[PDB]
């Protein structure tokens, strides 16, 4: 049994959005379903979910502000009627919440804000003597100016995983996001290692596998 | 249905013991509808304890919840480094007489260590594309180092830079039980091009002295 959250996206304050949890592999009429949200950096907090029978419940913060209904054999929606900024979390749904039958999907992100979208531009981090230490090198890619979250970064394809620190972003001053994402390396591999910052921004169909090399 | 978590934050040394409390503002169904839940940074949570004392498939035995009512605990003993996440009580009710879920405010578990790490400092001059775009970034990053407090200073040319600078920190690491931070100095071209050398500068308690990593633009 597996559930699935999609839907996440940008919206501007008061815009209706509408997220949907797929389920596989059980009947929605034979288990309750949940929707959780957690806003970035803050705790878990139910908002409301439908029972067997087909009741739907909701916390008593979430009235009006959400709508909970089947809306296929397969599907839950989850309505947000009026959001506002403090609405951008990741949404989770869940079959059950506190049995031994509880699955929880991955959460969609929802963002809720003016500004607009953004992709961003990747910068390299080039390994030098200024950036090694004892045999070891750090190397790594600046992605800067982008809005909304997220982007992802993996190196080599996912294949190399070690050594890797992906910094959270930060919301620059303009109200755009940049972070940093490092790799220590051997620096006996920098001649003959190929290192490459794979970046993608979904949100702006921005995809970048940017070589880092070492300075000229 | 309210529930308190305390302490909002909690440390141990590896092996040790941490010890949470929840705190339901009226009793959960049937005295026990109290679950555990861990969550590890970037992932949904995993379900650690129902029936505020059972283990769920696969939970190593060194998660104990106990209590009843309104009264609960998470202990956990033998403290490893992969035990640090965020930890969140959650409360079950009859839907017909109140809220039928609510979660605890959730409580971080820190791995502490007696020995400290020193940070290994490197610094990034602006790359030559982003300065084609008029903006100049430094980068300096500080690895693998523990505790967590740490402080950065940028000089250029000697002189201390203020609001011009941002830094982020990673999770405690659930391997080596170290943190990472990255500070990045932004200035435009313009004021970039007119000084010559950059630094950054990291005082932290693994470090006897200031640590100073810099270049000279151009050269």
């Amino acid at each position: 049994q597996s559930v699935e959250e999609s839907g996440g996206r940008l919206v501007t304050p008061g815009t209706p959005l509408t997220l949907t949890c797929t389920v596989s592999g059980f009947s929605l009429s034979s288990y309750p379903m949940n929707w959780v949200r957690q806003a970035p950096g803050k705790g878990l907090e139910w908002i409301g979910g439908i029972g067997t029978s087909g009741n739907i419940w909701y916390a008593s913060w979430a009235k009006g502000r959400f709508i909970i209904s089947r809306a296929s054999s397969t599907t839950v929606d989850l309505k947000v009627t009026s959001p506002t900024t403090e609405d951008t979390a990741t949404y989770f749904c869940a079959r059950g919440l506190y049995n031994d039958y509880t699955v929880w999907g991955p959460g969609t992100l929802v963002t809720v804000s003016s500004a607009s979208t953004k992709g961003p531009s990747v910068f390299p981090l080039a390994p030098s003597s200024k950036s090694t230490s004892g045999g070891t090198a750090a190397l790594g890619c600046l992605v800067k100016d982008y809005f909304p979250e997220p982007v992802t970064v993996s190196w080599n394809s996912g294949a190399l995983t070690s050594g890797v620190h992906t910094f959270p972003a930060v919301l620059q001053s303009s109200g755009l996001y940049s972070l940093s994402s490092v790799v220590t390396v051997p620096s006996s591999s920098l001649g003959t290692q190929t290192y490459i910052c794979n970046v993608n921004h979904k949100p702006s169909n921005t995809k970048v596998d940017k070589k880092v090399e070492p300075k000229s | 249905q309210v529930l308190t978590q305390t302490p909002s934050s909690v440390s141990a040394a590896v092996g040790g013991t941490v010890t949470i409390n929840c705190q339901a503002s009226q009793s959960v169904y049937n005295k026990n509808y109290l679950a555990w839940y861990q969550q590890k940074p970037g992932q949904p949570p995993k379900r650690l304890i129902y029936s505020a004392s059972t283990l769920a498939s696969g939970v190593s035995s060194r998660f104990k919840g106990s209590g009843s009512g309104t009264q609960f605990t998470l202990t956990i003993s033998d403290v490893q480094c992969d035990d640090v996440a965020t930890y969140y009580c959650l409360g079950s009710y009859d839907c017909n007489r109140a809220e039928c879920h609510a979660f605890g405010g959730g409580t971080k578990v820190v791995v502490e260590v007696r020995t400290v790490a020193a940070p290994s400092v490197f610094i990034f001059p602006p790359s030559d594309e982003q300065l084609k775009s008029g903006t100049a970034s430094v980068v300096c990053l500080l690895n693998n180092f523990y505790p967590r407090e740490a402080k950065v200073q940028w000089k250029v040319d000697n002189a201390l830079q203020s609001g011009n600078s941002q830094e982020s920190v990673t999770e405690q690491d659930s391997k080596d039980s170290t943190y990472s931070l990255s500070s990045t100095l932004t200035l435009s071209k313009a004021d970039y091009e007119k000084h010559k050398v950059y630094a950054c500068e990291v005082t932290h308690q693994g470090l006897s002295s200031p640590v100073t990593k810099s270049f000279n633009r151009g050269e």
